[PDB]
RNA sequence: GUGGCUCGGGGGGCCCCGCGGGACCGAAACCCCCCCCGAGUGUUACAGCCCCCCCGGCAGCAGCACUCGCCGAAUCCCGG
RNA sequence: CUAAGUCAGAAUCCCGCCCAGGCGGAACGAUACGGCAGCGCCGCGGAGCCUCGGUUGGCCUCGGAUAGCCGGUCCCCCGCCUGUCCCCGCCGGCGCCGCGCGCCGGGACCGGGGUCCGGUGCGGAGUGCCCUUCGUCCUGGGAAACGGGGCGCGGCCGGAGAGGCGGCCGCCCCCUCGCCCGUCACGCACCGGCCGUUCGUGGGGAACCUGGCGCUAAACCAUUCGUAGACGACCUGCUU
């Protein structure tokens, strides 16, 4: 099986220009390139993942080096088609430009 | 560059070049070279070498070392120099080098006499000098109380 | 060259805006950029709308300078462009567009079995096809 | 993937503006032919505009003046950079995935390569207004290859239309390989276009 | 509560699962909300299962279904893993090693094969589609969950 | 409609006999045809294009899923 | 003399010669027992730290926009390996060939520019796109039997712009299964409804363990020279 995950890409924060509220992501989900057509995507639980030094449990499986950062996706942004998403623990800065699976699960179909 | 081919015979005078040491090292250079010209599996290797320079290498220069067991200096070590070749098309270019390979080069051969040549070579040394032995500009008056 | 012009009587075809994919008919021009149009079978209103979104096709009624519904109806229902439109080659490039924008999840299963067997059958075929070819070569 | 971008017949500004903001959401951009470059405006006045450029460094030094680069490939390069951070650390993991190249390497050149209809002249420009050929303009203010690449490309070209004279005779086959087995793929050829396909 | 577009007797696609992706066969709802779901033995090797609401995509594809008998038995602590969580007796002496066991039933066992009985024959009167239950759902370039229409 | 003109298009001399008693059963034009067809001029000007206006007199679908241009909610609510 | 297009034009401006050679690439030479070894190439294991991204692929015409595309062409000349293959041509073993040639030339050429028409053109020979299909097992139909596989062998290429490899072929062994439709049977595939690498991974770096093919030094210091020099640096000499 391949990916069960749509692709997205991580993007920056909401900034006015100067005061970075950093607690409120900006993603650009592939695809998505006009606002009125991403009214399927909202809502949907996605993740940040990413690899580390020191190894952790994993639910259903044995432990390994893989952890994530959960997270949600609030409300339309802008006109191009980005959303705003709302994060369990605010992302690290260090993913700027690096993937951000938006998975399917919650569905509204 | 594209690529290089060395003469089988390489005169003791020019493998002084590639080293710092002749009287510390065991002088082992191109020793494993001059075997690509003594069976025949490298010349076929090596005859492909130049075939490939003929389609492709625009301009050709040959690596050409002085004599030192002539001059009366205190140097037993060669200068080697690219030195181009300039002339007809590329192929006979270069069977002129491979012909020319491993042999004497008189100077009559390559200029003449009342034509003109450009001298290159690094200047004498006078060392650190001041400015106004350097640039020349003026010495100021006699009277000044520092540097004059 | 220019091969299609605009003119009392054409029948132009709507991309941009509320009335795209229906044709419409221009009856009379107001200026560069807006068209007095109307479709009276294509259920579209005598309503003014730039040129900037219509798409010009080939065929062309016959309209004196201007008139009402009653009389562009009539011409156009004798010529019958609702199915002339039907059987250009235009029309078929949309629909096609308009089916593959329909397909169901096991539709789209369907279709991948079957664009798979289809190709191998090709591939072979053209193996067979790529010898002769050669052999007549020689 | 990765992006291979064709640079002929692209404005410079339009272009830039659009790879700039590709570059830092993560996608390594690689653009090719740059001497193709077009620009807006006349040629004697961009002439003008770049030896406006060549004047303002202070001379005799590197350090209290800027650089002049002048191949195309370093101009459009530099007017990526200034659309872009550099004096950050995104600012420059980000700007070493944008690859700059004259002509076409050979790793790029078996490469299908994607037009920016965005800041294409033929769309961004009246057909009456002039333009500027970023070739002649860099190869007057000191590109020293404007012909070492000219013949390249001349390799190139027809290198490319042997691939295409045999990849057209290819399709031929293919189109007549229907003709023959017809008989045969009736069934199949059906349910394509019933959802669409091949109408 | 069900959705507008789940009736009995429609094709879903799982999503968070063991199996994150397999085609199924929807027969009703459980007094508990829940799907009761099943995608016969014999095409993807899941059994009688409960799935909730939200983690299922409807697909617009169903099949006419009479064989909606058999009322419910699903728990847990049934099928639990009782070889490495707590209950084994709900006691706390060294685990996880020393006893190894997942408890597995008899009942449910003709409970299945008496379900899809009245069920595979309707399966078979599309054609092609159990070839379409055996495969699984998985994105791939080109396709835009927004774009596609189930 | 007619009117003088300019531009292109259909072609237009002919059979018969198993190379022969003579010509590609072929259009061939240096060119000719019309009461032939498709367009630009100015013309008076019909109702076999219409448009507007004036007498008298038809249910037509309502601020419209024919998405031409308003303001609203004791004339206002339902579902997500 | 300008609006479109075009010409002549200078101590200017830009480049060349001339001076330095970038956290810039090149080509080539050599690569440490006289060892109890250190090693480089091909074969294949088992652990022990780490650095991170990713989660089918798309192997390519040129080029215009007040136009382009695809086809078949009897028609036409040619950029073609001196424009290639047969051959009249002098002679020998002149019906045949070249132990020598020149293709004057008839004729054969896969191509491409040209001709002509025939199709599409809000482009289906479509990046609104194309290709690959990621649950295991009987037999019984359909394309298939010029099909597949084995880091296979031997040659050809083809590639230099940052070929750093890809393709074509001749031969070797066995299979007739691999694709689309059917019937039948499956380890209830463990989570009982529920989270994180499903893959490009044989990813990169480094330290310790398995064979064969094979390798045997250079730099710096001390010394010397003064073609160099404030000390460094530099140009040089030292068992035939």
């Amino acid at each position: 099986s391949g990916r069960l995950w749509c692709k997205a890409i991580f993007a920056g924060y909401k900034r006015g220009l100067r005061n970075q509220r950093e607690h409120t992501a900006l993603l650009k989900i592939e695809g998505v390139y006009a606002r009125d057509e991403t009214e399927f995507y909202l809502g949907k639980r996605c993740a940040y993942v990413y690899k580390a030094k020191n190894n952790t449990v994993t639910p259903g499986g044995k432990p390994n080096k893989t952890r994530v950062i959960w997270g949600k996706v609030t409300r339309a942004h802008g006109n191009s088609g980005m959303v705003r998403a709302k994060f369990r623990s605010n992302l690290p800065a260090k993913a700027i430009g690096h993937r951000i699976r938006v998975m399917l699960y919650p569905s509204r179909i | 560059t594209f690529k290089t081919v060395f003469a089988e015979h390489i005169s003791d005078e020019c493998k002084r070049r590639f080293y710092k040491n002749w009287h510390k090292s065991k002088k082992k250079a191109f020793t494993k070279y001059c075997k690509k010209w003594q069976d025949d599996a490298g010349k076929r290797q090596l005859d492909k070498d130049f075939s490939s320079m003929k389609k492709y290498c625009q301009v050709i220069r040959v690596l050409a070392h002085t004599q030192m067991r002539l001059l009366p200096l205190r140097q037993k070590k060669a200068h080697l120099m690219e030195i181009q070749v300039n002339g007809g098309t590329v192929a006979e270019k270069l069977d002129w080098a491979r012909e020319r390979l491993e042999q004497q080069v008189p100077v009559s051969q390559v200029f003449g006499q009342d034509e003109m040549i450009d001298v290159i070579g690094v200047t004498k040394g006078k060392g650190y000098k001041g400015v106004t032995s350097r640039w020349h500009t003026k010495k100021l008056p006699r009277k000044t109380h520092r540097g004059l | 060259v220019f091969r299609r012009f605009v003119e009392v009587g054409r029948v132009a075809y709507v991309s941009f805006g509320p009335h795209a994919g229906k044709l419409v008919a221009i009856v009379d021009v107001i200026d560069q950029n807006r068209a007095l149009v109307d479709g009276p079978c294509t259920r579209v209103r005598r309503q003014a709308m730039p040129f900037k979104c219509m798409q010009l096709t080939d065929f062309i009624l016959k309209f004196p300078h201007s008139a009402r519904q009653k009389y562009v109806r009539k011409a156009w229902e004798k010529a019958d462009i609702n199915t002339k439109w039907a059987a250009t080659r235009w029309a078929k490039k949309i629909e096609a567009r308009e089916r593959k924008a329909k397909m169901t999840d096991f539709d789209r299963y369907k279709v991948m079995k079957a664009k798979k067997m289809r190709n191998r059958i090709i591939k072979n075929e053209v193996k067979k096809l790529q010898r002769a070819a050669l052999l007549k070569a020689s | 993937q990765v992006l291979v971008l064709d640079g002929r017949g692209h404005l410079l500004g339009r272009l830039a503006a659009i790879v700039a903001k590709q570059v830092l959401l993560g996608r390594k951009v690689v653009v090719v032919r740059c001497e193709g470059i077009n620009i807006s405006g006349n040629f004697y006045r961009n002439k003008l505009k770049y030896l406006a450029f060549l004047r303002k460094r202070m001379n005799t030094n590197p350090s209290r003046g800027p650089y002049h680069f002048r191949a195309p490939s370093r101009i459009f390069w530099r007017t990526v950079r200034g659309m872009l951070p550099h004096k950050t650390k995104r600012g420059q993991a980000a700007l070493d995935r944008l690859k700059v190249f004259d002509g076409i390497p050979p790793p790029y050149d078996k490469k299908k390569r994607m037009v920016v209809p965005a800041a294409l002249k033929v769309v961004r420009l009246k057909p009456t207004r002039k333009f500027a050929y970023l070739g002649r303009l860099a190869h007057e203010v000191g590109w020293k290859y404007q012909a070492v690449t000219a013949t390249l490309e001349e390799k190139r070209k027809e290198k490319a239309k042997i691939h295409y004279r045999k990849k057209k005779q290819l399709m031929r086959l293919r189109k007549q390989a229907e003709k023959n087995v017809e008989k045969k793929i009736s069934k199949f050829t059906d349910v394509l276009k019933t959802h669409g396909l091949l109408v | 509560k069900l959705r507008a577009s789940i009736t009995p007797g429609t094709i879903l696609i799982i999503l968070t699962g063991r199996h994150r992706g397999k085609r199924v066969v929807f027969l009703k709802q459980l007094s508990s909300g829940l799907l009761l779901v099943t995608g016969p033995l014999s095409l993807n090797r899941v059994p009688l299962r409960r799935t909730h609401q939200k983690f299922v995509i409807a697909t617009s594809t169903k099949i006419d279904i009479s064989g909606v008998k058999i009322p419910k038995h699903l728990t847990d602590a049934y099928f639990k893993k009782k070889k490495l969580r707590k209950p084994r007796h709900q006691e706390g002496e060294i685990f996880d090693t020393e006893k190894e066991k997942y408890e597995i039933t008899e009942q449910r066992k003709v409970d299945q094969k008496a379900v899809d009985s009245q069920i595979l024959p309707k399966i078979k009167a599309v054609p092609q589609l159990q070839g379409y239950l055996r495969s699984v759902f998985a994105l791939t370039n080109g396709v835009y969950p927004h774009k596609l229409v189930f």
